[PDB]
């Protein structure tokens, strides 16, 4: 390993996660993933909590007891 | 005269004479004159009250209870019964196997509860609540209608009574009535009791678990508007605690139909109930979309105009329906096909208040997930307005609750919607042209994790274009983005790293 290789592995991981999160990759990134398909497949062998809905409390009691 | 003698006879030790004295009195209470003579004699009324709660002869208890019933038609009669300790005796009679006695007893109590000052406390103290709930298993619908109305009067504005009703199993008994009988007056009176109990934090869950939502739903198409409205109000009060209920198909289908009503109260309630039931329940979301809920909700919004008591819950329902379920994508597209985009974007402007604006922004964010909505949303002027709202809300957070909404929520919501809209190249140009990059970079410093996420997110989308990536770097985004790299939030860390990679990719070739 080396700084250079660390950079590559990190970029591959980020790009794969970014695509998984639903964002499109650029043309150079798609190319990058091809150039390092080895690292990609290497990692390929290694989310939620979004639009949660909130209820509205419509109840309104009378007064006293 | 007669009264004095009859009174004496009722107190006689020979049981055979009292029974004969009871018939005479009961017979006399059926005539105006003699009736008034009876109610004006404290001794007579007291004797009747004693004879009733002591006799063991069916006909005697029936004639005494019947006499009291007749007297209860008048103000003086009600007072005399009250003062003679008649309430405790009447409550005791609620345990009589004789229907004739029971009917006279509950009806007399009903007249006291409706008109006699002090009657409610006296009935509660005598244990009338527990007795009434226990009688809910009878099958005479006119008897049940009166009994349930008594419970309504006793429970109204009295938390103590509501809890006693719950402990006695009132919820299941009341729900059973709604599922078992068809008599309109009974259904109506029972729905009113349930409405009173539905605002209580203890009764609400119990009513829902007893199958209350589904039972109330059975009557939403009844010709009786008073019954329909009372069911709708109750359903709405209960709705925030019913998002986990099953077997809601029928109710959901009817609520969607009611959205087309001309009655404002029906429409408002239906929208409110649907808003809560579509909360995090994918089966409910699926069913609502299946029966044309998107089109109906869009129409409801169109017709409501500026009536926020309707548009707010309708918009929230739409937001719930365009997210996290197998048919969300179809729903996102449906809103456009039914001409809903123009009105949704319109709601972002005055006179809309903050709650509705927040819901609308959230809906737009979901609608933007559908590429076919990117251009029309843009063409409706959504982007400059979202940016304006974002800028003002951010400034407010730098200089708490406004109409119940924190401006941090607006910042997060607007940046979130712009994040999705930025997936489109033409939208990116508009977004960037509004000089938003400096702002997005500053939001990177927000202490709110979700704000950091959408700010990094929109910057990431914008960075997919070479020129924009350069402009983002020119804004000193590198430092704040670098700090986000160790965030616990994968999204934040991923978007931040992505912007950094895209910025240092462009030209950055050799060293120096």
């Amino acid at each position: 390993k080396s700084p250079e290789e660390m950079y590559i592995q990190q970029k591959v991981r980020v790009l794969l996660m970014l695509r998984k999160m639903g964002s499109n990759l650029t043309a150079s990134e798609e190319e990058f993933l091809r150039t390092y398909a080895g690292v990609v497949n290497s990692q390929l062998s290694q989310i939620d909590q979004g639009a949660e809905d909130v209820v509205m409390a419509f109840s309104r009691s009378e007064t006293e007891d | 005269r007669a009264i004095p003698e009859l009174t004496k006879l009722l107190n006689d030790e020979d049981q055979v004479v009292v029974n004969k004295a009871a018939v005479m009195v009961h017979q006399l209470s059926k005539k105006e004159a003699s009736r008034h003579a009876i109610m004006r004699s404290p001794q007579m009324v007291s004797a009747i009250v004693r004879t009733m709660q002591n006799t063991n002869d069916v006909e005697t208890a029936r004639c005494t209870a019947g006499t009291l019933h007749n007297l209860s038609h008048h103000r003086e009669g009600l007072l005399a019964i009250f003062k003679s300790g008649g309430i405790p005796a009447l409550v005791k009679m609620l345990g009589s196997p004789v229907d004739s006695v029971l009917f006279y007893a509950i009806t007399t109590l009903h007249n006291l509860l409706l008109h006699q000052e002090g009657a409610k406390m006296a009935v509660r103290l005598a244990g009338g609540l527990q007795k009434m709930v226990a009688l809910l298993n009878k099958t005479n619908v006119k008897f049940l209608a009166i009994t349930t109305d008594c419970l309504q009067i006793l429970a109204y504005g009295n938390q103590e009574s509501k809890l006693i009703i719950l402990a006695s199993g009132g919820p299941q008994a009341l729900v059973n009535i709604m599922r078992t009988y068809t008599y309109e007056k009974l259904l109506w009176t029972t729905s009113r009791v349930l409405k009173v109990l539905s605002v209580c934090s203890s009764n609400k869950p119990a009513i829902v678990e007893a199958g209350g939502m589904q039972a109330l739903g059975l009557h939403l198409t009844d010709p009786s508007q008073r019954l329909v409205q009372n069911c709708l109000w109750t359903l709405r009060n209960l709705s925030d605690a019913a998002t986990k209920q099953e077997g809601m198909e029928g109710l959901l289908g009817t609520l969607v139909q009611l959205l087309g009503s001309d009655d404002i109260n029906v429409v408002t309630c239906a929208a409110g109930i649907l808003s809560n039931l579509t909360c995090n329940n994918y089966k409910n979301k699926m069913m609502v979309c299946q029966v044309g809920g998107i089109e109906a909700l869009v129409r409801t919004v169109l017709r409501a105009g500026d009536r926020e008591d309707i548009t707010e819950p309708a918009i929230c329902a739409l937001r719930h329906l365009t997210s996290r379920h197998q048919e969300a994508e179809m729903a996102q597209n449906a809103v456009r096909l039914h001409y809903g985009l123009p009105v949704v974007v319109k709601l972002l402007h005055p006179p809309s208040h903050w709650p509705l604006i927040k819901a609308t922004v959230g809906l737009i964010r979901n609608l933007a997930l559908c590429p076919a909505n990117h251009a029309p949303l843009r063409e409706q002027g959504a982007i400059p307005r979202l940016v304006q709202l974002l800028v003002r809300a951010h400034q407010d957070t730098q200089r708490q609750f406004v109409e119940g909404v924190r401006m941090e929520e607006i910042v997060e919501g607007c940046t979130g919607a712009l994040h999705i809209l930025a997936r489109d190249v033409h939208n990116r140009i508009v977004i960037r042209g509004l000089n938003t990059i400096p702002l997005f970079v500053q939001l990177l410093y927000s202490p709110i994790e979700n704000i950091q996420r959408v700010a990094a997110g929109v910057l990431c989308e914008l960075a997919q274009d070479k020129e924009a990536a350069e402009a983002i770097e020119a804004e000193g985004a590198t430092a704040p983005l670098t700090e986000l790299l160790h965030s616990r939030n994968e999204g934040v860390a991923t978007y931040a790293a992505a912007v950094l990679f895209r910025m240092s990719e462009d030209k950055p070739q050799d060293y120096k």
